[PDB]
């Protein structure tokens, strides 16, 4: 149903340009949600909608005020494509019908810290889309 | 509270250290005349009772305690001292291996992502020491990770003195090789010279330390021109299914300038030269981890 091979080359963009930007209520991908090669067997619908959220999730931060303000991004920095590419390929997770979108100037820390957190994010999901790439395709 | 229970009988007193310090006062127990107090084999009596209360300020009054009857022993009580200066803990037992940042006294790695892992540590002191190691996955609601004994690996000499390591193995009870990681693996090392407590903590994820085994049956063959095929295959220790975890490569000819190539697969083509060796290592292909050390087979 999902385009493998297209979702493994966005996948693994993600993961290059995730550290070329970076060289508690976060949606992780947990151990129950099926994302390990048996659970990808039995029924890959589980993991690919929490790959899902959690692309939407940190599309939301990317484009929100974290990353846009200031300090403001070097005018050749990997988040512009960053956040294209997240969305790229959650669109590419979503099929039809169904509807599964749902202080301090010290606040750089954050930027790393969601960016550390979406490279071990987008390691999975490079590896769930390689794996069913390779055995779940024609 | 400022003295606590270690290990049965041994207990450690956090020790406030300055000029003239109070220190803390110890009230011990027996475990009923006769009862006769020494402190490590001297017969200087210092009390009578199951109870027996000392004023601990320096090293000289730690030790280990026995109440005595009629020339019989009957219990032990080993005090160990935890010092503190103007807020931080002692840290001399332990050397700083200062990377990958400072006050960096244990160091771990894994090989894949099993949860089984190995963490080292240095120290220029020989005899007296004790060491115990604990480790867990979360700190609020602990998950089990199960460690070895700590033993001596390794013996080198650093300038004038001779540095010791020290290494524990150390598995997650209940690992998910193929999860994000959100909650830290804590190793927790205890460390005893002599009278003095100490003790070192590490926080990482699995995915953090990884470093892979090197490419296994590095292999040549020479084409007909200087064109030579090189092939290799994943380390055995390495997470499986290899459609999964996957792992990246780096392909180098070198002499004794520097010829890199970055490949996907377990193959490449390489231009050799006189005296020159082809060299490839290994990494994670979808998070930067460490490389592996470099397998390597000479040209010709
Ligand atoms: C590395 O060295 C550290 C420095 O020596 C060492 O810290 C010390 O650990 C011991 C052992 O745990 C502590 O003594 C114990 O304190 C317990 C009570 O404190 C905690 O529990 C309460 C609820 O039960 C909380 O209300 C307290 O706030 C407190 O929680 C604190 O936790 C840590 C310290 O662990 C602290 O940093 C936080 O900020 C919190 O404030 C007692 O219950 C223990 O008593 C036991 O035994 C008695 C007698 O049998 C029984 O009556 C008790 O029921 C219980 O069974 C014990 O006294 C000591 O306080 C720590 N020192 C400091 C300065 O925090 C650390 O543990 C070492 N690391 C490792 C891995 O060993
Ligand atoms: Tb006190």
């Amino acid at each position: 149903s999902p385009a493998w091979t297209q979702c493994q080359q966005l996948s693994q963009k993600l993961c290059t340009l995730a550290w070329s930007a970076h060289p508690n209520d976060v949606p992780h991908i947990q151990c129950g949600d099926g994302c390990d090669p048996q659970g990808l067997r039995d029924n890959s619908q589980f993991c690919l909608q929490r790959i899902h959220q959690g692309l939407i999730f940190y599309e939301k931060l990317l484009g929100s005020d974290i990353f846009t303000g200031e300090p403001s991004l070097l005018p050749d920095s990997p988040v512009g494509q960053l956040h294209a590419s997240l969305l790229g390929l959650s669109q590419l997770l979503q099929p039809e019908g169904h509807h599964w979108e749902t202080q301090p100037w010290q606040r750089l820390l954050l930027r790393f810290k969601i960016l550390r957190s979406l490279q071990a994010f987008v390691a999975v999901a490079a590896r769930v889309f390689a794996h069913g790439a390779a055995t779940l395709s024609p | 509270l400022e003295i606590w229970e270690l290990k049965k009988d041994v207990y450690v007193v956090e020790l406030d250290w300055y000029p003239d310090a109070p220190g803390e006062m110890v009230v011990l127990t027996c475990d009923e005349d006769g009862i006769t107090w020494t402190l490590d084999q001297s017969s200087e009596v210092l009390g009578s009772g199951k109870t027996l209360t000392i004023q601990v300020k320096e090293f000289g009054d730690a030790g280990q305690y026995t109440c005595h009857k009629g020339g019989e022993v009957l219990s032990h009580s080993l005090l160990l001292l935890h010092k503190k200066e103007d807020g931080i803990w002692s840290t001399d037992i332990l050397k700083d291996q200062k990377e990958p940042k400072n006050k960096t006294f244990l160091r771990c790695e894994a090989k894949n992502y099993s949860g089984r892992f190995t963490c080292w540590w240095l120290t220029t002191i020989s005899t007296d020491l004790t060491f115990s190691v604990k480790s867990s996955r979360g700190s609020s609601d602990p998950q089990g990770v199960t460690c070895g004994a700590a033993t001596l690996s390794a013996e080198r000499v650093r300038g004038d003195n001779k540095e010791y390591e020290y290494s524990v193995e150390c598995q997650e009870d209940s690992a998910c090789p193929a999860a994000e990681e959100s909650l830290p693996i804590e190793v927790m090392v205890d460390a005893v010279h002599k009278l003095k407590y100490e003790n070192y903590t590490s926080s990482f994820f699995i995915r953090d330390i990884i470093k892979p085994d090197p490419p296994k049956n590095l292999q040549l063959k020479p084409l007909k021109s200087r064109q030579v095929e090189v092939s290799w295959e994943y380390p055995d220790t390495w997470s499986t299914p290899h459609s999964y975890f996957s792992l990246t490569f780096c392909v180098q000819v070198q002499g004794k300038k520097k010829d890199r190539v970055f490949t996907d697969k377990t193959s490449a083509t390489v231009i050799c030269r006189k005296d020159a060796s082809i060299s490839v290592r290994a990494q994670d292909r979808y998070y930067s981890s460490s490389w592996s050390e470099w397998a390597s087979v000479p040209c010709s």
